[PDB]
RNA sequence: AUUUUUGGUAAGCAGAACUGGCGAUGCGGGAUGAACCGGAAGCCGGGUUACGGUGCCAAACUGCGCGCUAACCUAGAUCCCACAAAGGGUGUUGGUCGAUUAAGACAGC
RNA sequence: GGCUUGUGGCAGCCAAGCGUUCAUAGCGACGUUGCUUUUUGAUCCUUCGAUGUCGGCUCUUCCUAUCAUUGUGAAGCAGAA
RNA sequence: CGCAUGCGCCCGCCGUCCGCUUGCCGACCCGCAGUAGGGGCCUUUGGCCCCCAAGGGCACGUGUCGUUGGCUAAGUCAUCG
């Protein structure tokens, strides 16, 4: 059970306010309500847990490490890659793709989905009365 | 203050099987099934095995819990030993019939599932008391007046003993005069 | 970076008379919103301990103090007195914050919460920065662990912002730790 | 695939009439309070200022071979935080008009 | 609350495990925009105290009536569904035009009747107990409280939802097995439209 | 001011409004539990109150002084001649409560019966399930009555039959209008219960198919009527002084 | 009516001092009210506030935060105000002063 | 009727003492905190172009600070009381 | 559930007209349970993956509520048996 900890190294999703979607690491822990977050383009400040969303991804690191040792064990776990490729992370990049479609590429994309539906519509027919 | 892990861990033996999801526990041995619904405790259970040795242990932990609530971590442990007493070597209670003038007649029904006391300080009525679930109510032939309950929970088995107990109270009279009753004078187990 | 609450260092002296041409200089360390309620409290407190009052007194310096480093985590203590319902009394109580500013904040609220005391009746006769080991509270002291570890036992669920927010759903949360 | 008959194109949002601009015992109705579909923040409701809206309904009798009747309004400012609008309308809208839906169109347009 | 302002012919709403009170004042507010409401399902309304206390408050309540004329009111309701009504009104002016005319837009029912059934049911979440409620605390089911004050109908409703969950794990089974075969005929099709594939990919969850 | 001296209150409040039933005949409002490990049975029937006598019998009574020794007790007679079962009416269990799912009527009713359904039978055309006896003629239509018996038997968690009584029998009462009602039948399963009633269509089912001697039964109908009364008869008040 | 104040156990009692208010005065708030809080006013449009509020009634967040409370007595919920005391609680939450303890603290063997 | 509760009535707290010994089974001196408006006072706000002024009789309802009845704990409760 | 009026009444189809509406404009969408958990694949006792709001999916969704004529495999929607 509880498959996912707070921890010194834990990779968290703010998911709530100005800094929304952006991936923070976990580097101390103040209380059980606030913790202290870093990442390659902020400064080290604490960040109440209401406001984080565990990931299942997690780096190998000391606590309160410096900017350059957290970044090279952030490259060395990938973070940024696998939280890309998972579809949680995916989720919010599909997301914000889907708010940045303009009207011209609507309309392609209503085309390109029309004539997938008719034609899967056709396949599903074709294998039912098979 | 919310201490941050509280955690309590008991061995299981090996000739028990126990099973564990969403709070629900199971506990398998020689003697028969017994079941627990723990869902009531907001509390983390996790069965650990060992797989060089194969050794069983049940860890039980609460995160962030007050005193109140971190107080419920031995009593599931103690019922899950207790479950596991039952299942390995059941529980056997003892009663004596006291009583100063009238004895106690005691008649044991069919299947040794229920009990019949009609002498009860000299009294007309009839007590009926029925044995719960899994209990038998026998008289014991070594012992002069005395009643033996046997069977897998240690919940049910002591309160079907209340329940006779209970069926015997005297009233208006000085009870600590008239001393009539049936009590429980051992509590044990059957293996 | 907004602190409700500040620490000034204030510096007053007497006014200077025929009898005391060069008064002593006292300084003092104080919380409050803003400069003004520093001078303020500062005045009061020489007014009640050195008896120098603000009209035959004089106001030399204020400065704030800023926590030198505020990416760090810290262990605060503070030591008040304050006033209850029938007596005053005093009182060591420890905080862990990246400055003591956050501490004193907290330290303002806990009193608030659990013994029902206006900021108006407390004092702070010291603070301090102490060592791991030297802390006296468990509440401190249980997260002085090397390794800390401990799920999300209370997470509130809510959009990223209230433009997402709908009176109705069609499934219900999803939950686990 | 549907077969409905209605209107082809839909270049308006709706909004759900909630009353007038009031205090708990007074009620200014020069100035109505709309809800648009889809706005939830005050933020959002830069973008409606100064939208033109109208308020369809039906009479008994005809006016130009029709028994339609609308009458014209505009988004003034936001109300609240929730994204509720304060508009203003040539008439004041009738109070039977409470829970009625008004289009609110994308002329002026500032795009 | 302002309102949801969605523009919809009717919502169905499923109060399994929702505060009563919470609930209440939600559609109470949705009702009075002007949104019709079905609430299916009452006797699964949760009540925060416990059953002792909900039980005394209703006991309290049962004890007002008019001393001299009892058919006179007030009315105790037993049914879940009744007493959730009873709850709105009293959120609600119901003794002017708007709030009949707000009342009259709301329709209660134990269980999930028919043609409900087969219609999706949404959830409130700012009601919803698993969100209002910390784990522990006390709670009661409106059903169970309806019954120990007089409610009969505790079993037929259980039975009769049984029944129909029972068609709905046949109905979804059928659906998964559907689903399956759609999934099957994509794959079958991917390989006969590759530029339109390649423009749905970037927008794919 | 307390009342001086106390007294129970005069009459019952269990009873109101004292005012005139809605009806004439008496309505069964709660019918004996059904067990279904019994066999089916009849669980009500219409009488009509003739008379009183007394009578004398040795009373069997240990430890009563009127052990082996003869009483004398009034008693009333009620005639019972024997129902005909005219329908079948089933009933579907619901939150709300029983509701009528349908009523399957015999071929053939009596006259009397019929005369229930009008108010001037006489100066009526008398079209009363004329169309729907005809149902018995055509294979389709008993087809259809068969159907809608399965559907009784399918749905139905109470079974209640109907039945009127052949009231031209007693001379002495003027009427000709028999009385129906709706009697439950307990015991055996519900195909069981339709089975049974339907069986008994236009047939007789005597008093003793019901009760037996010795039975303790209820006996529901309307008192005899007094009109306009004051308090003193009506709820048994104390009058005033003379003066 | 705040404060000062006499008689009276006390009183929505009776009598004095300064100032203000009601009477003669609407208006927003205190659900409701002559005196409390805000504020005093020609008939209107726009903007912003005072006191007070933002779950519904009912305009404004079930907004962002920290702790405490669980009331099996109708838990509790806002100056005047529509009351509660002395004594208590091994309910729980913080503090203060003492004593024992890895030459091994307390309970059971 | 309204404010008040001196007076009346009904409770609590401490424990010097009483109770063959024993403060607290049962009581509670010296003190001290309350509650109630079925006492009587205090006041004079409403009613003097009028609210029918004692008591009894009848009738309903309501309260509990419970006399009896149901179920219980305690006793200087052997039984009975 | 029965019976329902001989210039009458009732039912179905077509043309036209009027009136009411709880407010049409895609007025599209049935799993259960749980939140100190649930599900899928692989089955080592086991390993991997998903969740983390319908924030989704479906739908010629494309034409003056939508111009003139003809063909029309499959698919889909509607209407009638
Ligand atoms: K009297
Ligand atoms: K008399
Ligand atoms: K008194
Ligand atoms: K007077
Ligand atoms: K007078
Ligand atoms: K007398
Ligand atoms: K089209
Ligand atoms: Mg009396
Ligand atoms: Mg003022
Ligand atoms: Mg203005
Ligand atoms: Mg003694
Ligand atoms: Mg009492």
């Amino acid at each position: 059970p509880f498959k996912r900890f707070v921890e010194i190294g834990r990779v968290a999703l703010v998911n709530y306010g100005k800094d929304y979607g952006k991936l923070v690491v976990i580097v101390d822990v103040i209380d059980q309500n606030r913790a202290l977050i870093d990442a390659p383009d902020m400064v080290r400040s604490q960040i109440n847990f209401k406001r984080l969303s565990l990931t299942d991804i997690k780096i190998d690191i000391k606590r309160i490490p410096k900017k350059k040792t957290l970044v090279a064990a952030m490259e060395a776990a990938d973070v940024k890659n696998k939280w890309e490729s998972s579809s949680w992370g995916r989720k919010l990049i599909v997301q914000k793709r889907r708010a940045s479609l303009n009207d011209f590429d609507r309309f392609k994309l209503m085309l390109a989905k029309i004539k997938r539906a008719g034609v899967v519509r056709q396949e599903l027919a074709k294998l039912k009365k098979e | 203050m919310k201490t941050i892990l509280s955690s309590e861990t008991m061995d299981i033996p090996d000739g028990v099987n126990i099973k564990v999801k969403a709070k629900q526990i199971e506990v398998e041995g020689p003697r028969g099934k017994l079941t627990r619904n723990f869902k009531h405790l907001n509390l983390d259970f996790q069965l650990i095995k060992d797989e060089e040795t194969g050794k069983k242990k049940l860890k039980i932990d609460a995160w962030f819990g007050s005193r109140k609530t971190t107080a419920a971590i031995r009593t599931a442990l103690s019922h899950v030993e207790n479950l596991i007493t039952g299942v390995t070597k059941g529980y056997r209670y003892k009663m004596r019939f006291v009583y100063a003038h009238f004895p106690i007649n005691a008649s044991i029904s069919g299947g040794n599932k229920a009990i019949e006391i009609r002498n009860f300080l000299g009294e007309k009525r009839v007590r009926k008391v029925d044995m719960l679930e899994g209990v038998t109510v026998v008289r014991s032939e070594k012992v002069k007046d005395e009643l033996v309950l046997d069977g897998n929970d240690i919940e049910l088995v002591s309160r079907s003993a209340a329940l006779i107990n209970q069926k015997c109270h005297v009233k208006n009279k000085d009870i600590r005069k008239f001393l009539d009753g049936i009590y429980v004078s051992e509590k044990g187990r059957i293996v | 970076v907004t602190y409700k609450f500040h620490q000034y260092q204030v510096v007053g002296r007497a006014l200077p008379t025929e009898n005391d041409e060069h008064p002593k200089i006292y300084r003092m360390k104080l919380w409050a919103t803003n400069e003004v309620r520093a001078k303020s409290k500062f005045w009061y407190y020489l007014r009640k301990l050195k008896k120098v009052k603000k009209s035959n007194g004089q106001m030399l310096a204020i400065n704030e103090i800023f926590e030198k480093n505020p990416t760090k985590i810290k262990n605060y203590g503070i030591w008040l007195r304050y006033q209850s319902r029938t007596g005053y009394h005093n009182m060591y109580k420890e905080y862990r914050d990246t400055t003591l500013n956050g501490a004193v904040e907290q330290m303002y609220t806990e009193m608030a919460s659990r013994h029902r005391v206006r900021h108006h009746c407390i004092q702070i006769i010291k603070t301090a920065t102490i060592p791991a080991k030297l802390c006296k509270r468990e509440s401190t002291k249980q997260f002085h662990d090397s390794k800390i570890k401990f799920p999300l036992v209370f997470k509130k669920v809510r959009p990223p912002s209230r433009k997402l927010k709908t009176t109705y759903k069609a499934t219900r949360p999803n939950l686990f730790m | 695939v549907k077969g409905r008959q209605g209107e082809r194109v839909r270049l308006y949002v709706r909004g759900t009439v909630l009353g007038y601009k009031r205090s708990k015992s007074n009620q200014y109705p020069s100035t109505s309070l709309i809800q648009i579909e889809g706005v939830n923040t005050k933020e959002e409701v830069d973008w409606y200022l100064g939208k033109r809206m109208a308020y369809i309904y039906k009479a008994k009798t005809k006016k130009n071979n029709s028994h339609y009747r609308c009458i014209w309004g505009k988004v003034c400012r936001p109300h609240g935080n929730s994204g509720v609008v304060r508009a203003k309308f040539k008439s004041n809208l009738p109070p039977k008009s409470m829970g009625s839906k008004v289009r609110v169109f994308m002329y002026p347009s500032n795009i | 609350v302002s309102g949801s302002g969605i523009s919809a012919r009717r919502i169905v709403v499923d109060a399994r495990h929702h505060m009563l009170g919470r609930l209440s004042s939600i559609l109470a507010k949705e009702l009075l925009n002007g949104q019709k409401v079905v609430v299916v399902r009452c006797e699964e309304i949760c009540l925060s105290g416990g059953l002792v206390r909900q039980k005394m408050k209703y006991l309290r309540f049962l004890r007002k009536r008019m001393n001299t004329k009892p058919s006179h009111g007030p009315i105790h309701f037993r049914a879940p569904s009744k007493i959730l009504w009873r709850t709105i009104r009293g959120m609600i002016p119901h003794k002017t035009k708007r709030g009949a005319a707000a009342l009259a837009r709301l329709k209660v029912y134990e269980g999930v009747p028919p043609p409900y059934d087969k219609i999706k049911r949404m959830v409130i979440p700012d009601a919803l107990k698993v969100l209002r409620l910390q784990a522990g605390h006390k709670y009661c089911l409106l059903g169970k409280l309806s019954s120990e004050v007089g409610w009969n109908h505790y079993d037929t409703i259980k039975e009769l939802e049984n029944k129909r969950k029972e068609r709905a794990q046949v109905a979804y089974e059928r659906r998964k097995q559907l689903a399956k075969l759609r999934v099957k005929a994509e794959k079958a099709a991917e390989e006969k439209l590759g530029p339109q594939l390649a423009i749905i990919a970037p927008i794919k969850y | 001011s307390h009342r001086k001296f106390e007294h129970p209150r005069h009459g019952s409040l269990g009873f109101l409004p004292r005012k005139r039933a809605a009806r004439h005949r008496g309505k069964v409002k709660a019918f004996p539990k059904d067990d279904p490990s019994k066999p089916c049975k009849l669980t009500a029937f219409l009488g009509y109150k003739a008379g009183m006598t007394h009578i004398v019998r040795d009373v069997e009574k240990p430890g009563s002084k009127l052990h082996k020794k003869e009483t004398c007790e009034a008693v009333t007679i009620i005639e019972t001649p024997p129902m005909v079962i005219v329908g079948v009416v089933g009933y579907v269990k619901t939150p709300r409560g029983l509701r009528c799912l349908n009523t399957v009527w015999a071929q053939h009713l009596s006259e009397e019966l019929k005369r229930r359904f009008y108010k001037n039978w006489c100066k009526s055309k008398k079209k009363a399930f004329l169309k729907y006896s005809k149902k018995y003629e055509t294979d389709e239509g008993k087809k259809d009555i068969q159907t809608q018996l399965e559907k009784l038997k399918k749905y139905a968690c109470v079974i209640r039959v109907l039945a009127h009584t052949q009231i031209r029998k007693m001379k002495g009462l003027k009427q000709k209008k028999a009385h129906l009602m709706e009697i439950q039948v307990n015991g055996g399963t519900i195909a069981q219960k339709v089975d049974f009633a339907y069986g008994f269509f236009e047939k007789q089912v005597p008093v003793d198919a019901v009760f037996q001697k010795d039975e303790m039964i209820d006996i529901i109908g309307v008192t005899k009527g007094k009109g306009y009364e004051g308090v003193v008869t009506r709820w048994g008040v104390t009058r005033l002084p003379r003066k």
